[PDB]
């Protein structure tokens, strides 16, 4: 429940936000693959509603379980597992079981949805197998939070064993498939006790997509606990991880200058953070990106963002997902889509960016390239932890990689970077290429000190250099 | 009311966001 079953010398889930699931099993063949990432965290794969306008969040209205989406059907869905699986790319299903929908309609494969009468015939779900209505309005009552109706969504009981029946058949299903493991939307709204029965029900990972035997599905739980609540994250660490909100917050604050880098040098469970091992961090998730403040670092306030992201890649705390945005003005605008209702797939330019509307923030060189470092650092520490007492800070991971940041001043030091004598690339501003680096380069000395220098004028406030990126 | 990060969609139940925060949605959103 904890293992993400990565393969090996692999770490990082993308969150390839609205892609259909051919373009996913190319992106997964010709770029993460390549590039070294872990694995791919796909949009609800499950018939959910048809809603107007088509906003990304109709694939969180369940309306069945059959496997046909805007982002294909099921044939197409298991091209993508057996060939992402093939390149040693994991694929985890994001399960909405939390709920149904809040209105009547039908679902992306013409499925009816009862919302009213709380029918949903291609499952099939009734009255009975849904709590009594009422809303969830006080999260200082943890009945109320898991028992009511979020945002008046249907809200379905798990403890029924007709409905765990369902759900342990839907994500069973998932498995016979070649998923690697769930992420559980909004985990905090429903039972523990529920919930261990149900993933204790599943079934071992098949080993025809390459899994040892033995294996579990990786769970990892959408709680959102930043403390003064009725429930606590502490609640579901027994059977998975859960997604750590406060990491993003706390980096989103630190980097934005709301507290000097220099402070992060006891990052972790000091700063109220769960158990590393029981967390999977990010800076942003597709929720939070779409906000009324500027707590939460996005893509459109790049410098920090790609800083935030190389500290995250950088530090041994968790499993790390890595969000990939589509461009949007509107929080309610859906993903890219023609007439129809189709969506449109992202285009790789020479440039390896995407068009169409597309962010890719895992194409961006400062992601990858720390996807990269994290890599070539698997299994050391942090060490030669460096600061100037304010805001330029660096430390090295064992003696196979060394960053540096600085969000204040020019960073000017002959620094320990423990590595071996060598000139490297620095894989923010550039990479190692046809022998040379294509953008920066650091000599390390014979005694592992080198000359490092970052302008707080530059691109980037962030330098990292590995021993897989050496000259 | 809800708290800050929380899922959020007035329009459909009515629920507001706690103070001083508003939701990013009528429909589905979070608090902030
Ligand atoms: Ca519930
Ligand atoms: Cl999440």
């Amino acid at each position: 429940q904890k293992d993400a079953n990565f393969a090996s010398g692999r770490n990082s889930i993308v969150h390839l936000f609205e892609w259909k699931w051919n373009d996913i099993a190319d992106e997964c063949e010709r770029f993460l693959q390549p590039q070294g990432f872990g694995g791919v965290q796909i949009s609800p794969p499950n018939e959910y509603l048809v809603a107007d306008g088509r906003p990304w969040w109709e694939r969180y209205q369940p309306v069945s379980y059959i496997i046909n989406t805007r982002s294909g059907d099921e044939s197409a869905f298991t091209d993508m597992t057996r060939r992402c699986n093939d390149a040693g790319v994991r694929i985890y299903v994001d399960a909405v079981i939390n709920h149904m929908t809040g209105m009547n309609g039908v679902g992306t494969s013409g499925s009816s949805a009862d919302h009213d009468g709380m029918n949903y015939p291609a499952v099939p779900y009734g009255s009975g197998d849904f709590h009594s209505p009422c809303e969830v309005n006080n999260y200082q009552d943890a009945d109320n939070v898991r028992n009511c109706e979020l945002v008046g969504l249907r809200d379905l009981n798990q403890g029924s064993d007709y409905v765990r029946g369902v759900l342990i058949d839907y994500m069973n299903h998932m498995i016979d498939l070649g998923v690697a493991g769930f992420r559980v939307d909004a985990a905090k709204h429903m039972s523990p006790g529920d919930l261990s029965v149900i993933f204790s029900g599943l079934k071992n990972l098949n080993t025809d997509y390459g899994f040892a035997d033995g294996a579990r599905p990786f769970i990892y739980q959408e709680v959102i606990d930043l403390g003064g609540e009725a429930i606590s994250k502490n609640e579901y660490t027994g059977f998975g991880c859960v997604l750590e909100f406060q990491f993003g917050v706390s980096l989103g604050n630190a980097f934005q200058g709301g507290n000097q880098l220099k402070n992060l040098a006891n990052w972790g469970p000091e700063w109220g953070l769960l158990e590393g091992l029981d967390a999977v961090v990010f800076v942003d998730n597709h929720d939070n990106q779409r906000t009324g403040g500027s707590q939460i670092l996005t893509y459109k306030n790049p410098k920090p963002y790609k800083m935030a992201i190389a500290f995250m890649l950088a530090h041994p705390y968790g499993t790390t997902r890595i969000m990939s945005s589509f461009d949007f003005t509107d929080n309610d605008q859906g993903p890219p889509q023609d007439g129809s209702g189709n969506l449109i797939s992202p285009g790789i330019n020479d440039d390896n960016t995407c068009s169409n509307g597309y962010v890719c923030e895992h194409r961006w060189r400062q992601v990858y390239g720390m996807v990269g470092f994290r890599n070539a650092v698997e299994g050391t520490q942090v060490e030669n932890w460096w600061s100037n007492d304010d805001n330029q800070i660096a430390f090295s991971r064992g003696s196979q990689g060394f960053v540096a940041f600085t969000n204040g001043g020019d960073l000017n030091q002959n620094l320990n970077t423990g590595l071996p004598a060598g000139t490297y690339c620095d894989v923010i501003s550039g990479e190692l290429s046809g022998g040379s680096c294509t953008g920066k380069s650091v000599t390390v000395g014979d005694n592992g000190s080198a000359d490092i220098s970052l302008g707080s004028a530059e691109d980037d406030g962030v330098l990292a250099i590995h021993v897989n990126a050496k000259l | 009311c809800i708290p800050k990060w929380n899922r959020c969609g007035p329009k459909m139940d009515g629920v507001p966001c706690c103070e001083p925060y508003t939701c990013t949605s009528d429909y589905y959103g979070n608090c902030s």
